[PDB]
């Protein structure tokens, strides 16, 4: 689930 | 022979960009959080939890963000803070000069494998040799009560506490850490990378400007460059010893409602 959280965070 | 000329001003530009933008993601500096673990501040006083009872009366007066078995309730909160701190750390990475112009999957990836190293460089700001702060100040966990827990729980933050006691004795600060976490997110050497050549150009004028802010700061320690990226080499072990914890937990034993 932390790549979900970063993309999210990113975009 | 060191000068000031139009090179070194552009590398302090870079160390005050950096230090501005991660006080403004990270707001419990260092500074901050050593004037409350020393007592020298005007701030209210931490709720110290240091056994169960005090555990029990903490839960009740230290205001936690979040919302059976006292060990498991510990390693959530532990769980939801990290979290947070994913985000508050993409933030600070995409204010470093260049991070935003690489490929995306490759900014993904430099966080993905980043995240751990800097959470608990950050941590060490925290903690000193008789616990750690939680909950943005607002209490303080001995490290002692969190080695009582019972197995695995017991030894999951111990390694993280060995690796800040001697951290903290290089007396880094806010504006040292800023540059040294920028560093750390852009490592080259991270897995399924598309395009290193711009990760290593970004990261040789960190390190440039790592460089020169440890010599102007750290006037008797002349190799502290070196021993800083010694411990980088150190927190990676520290990450692979932590995802192993992380899967003996998964596979013997509810989750942030930003997941869901």
């Amino acid at each position: 689930g932390l790549e979900a959280i970063i993309r999210k965070a990113l975009m | 022979h060191m000068q000031l000329n139009p090179e070194s001003a552009d590398l302090r530009a870079l160390a005050k960009h950096l230090y501005d933008s991660y006080i403004k993601s990270f707001p419990l500096t260092k500074a901050k959080a050593r004037a409350i673990l020393t007592g020298k501040t005007t701030d209210k006083s931490p709720f110290v939890i240091y056994d169960m009872n005090s555990l029990m009366m903490g839960e009740d007066k230290i205001k936690f963000k979040h919302i059976k078995e006292v060990a498991i309730r510990i390693f959530q909160g532990c769980q939801f803070r990290s979290v947070e701190a994913v985000q508050e750390i993409t933030e600070y990475a995409k204010s470093i000069p260049g991070f935003v112009n690489l490929d995306l999957n490759d900014q993904v990836t430099l966080l993905k494998y980043g995240v751990h190293e800097i959470i608990y460089t950050m941590l060490a700001s925290l903690m000193n040799k008789d616990g750690v702060l939680i909950s943005e100040g607002q209490g303080f966990m001995t490290r002692e009560f969190l080695k009582s827990l019972r197995k695995p729980f017991g030894d999951f933050m111990e390694p993280k506490f060995e690796f800040a006691v001697k951290f903290n004795a290089l007396e880094l600060d806010d504006s040292d850490l800023a540059i040294f976490i920028a560093v750390i997110i852009l490592s080259g050497d991270r897995p399924g990378l598309l395009n290193v050549k711009p990760i290593e150009d970004i990261q040789d004028n960190l390190l440039q400007a790592l460089e020169l802010q440890l010599k102007l700061n750290h006037p008797e320690s002349s190799q502290l460059f070196a021993k800083l990226l010694q411990k980088m080499t150190d927190l990676r072990q520290i990450v692979t010893e932590h995802v192993q914890l992380l899967q003996v937990i998964k596979k013997t034993e509810s989750l942030h409602p930003l997941l869901q």
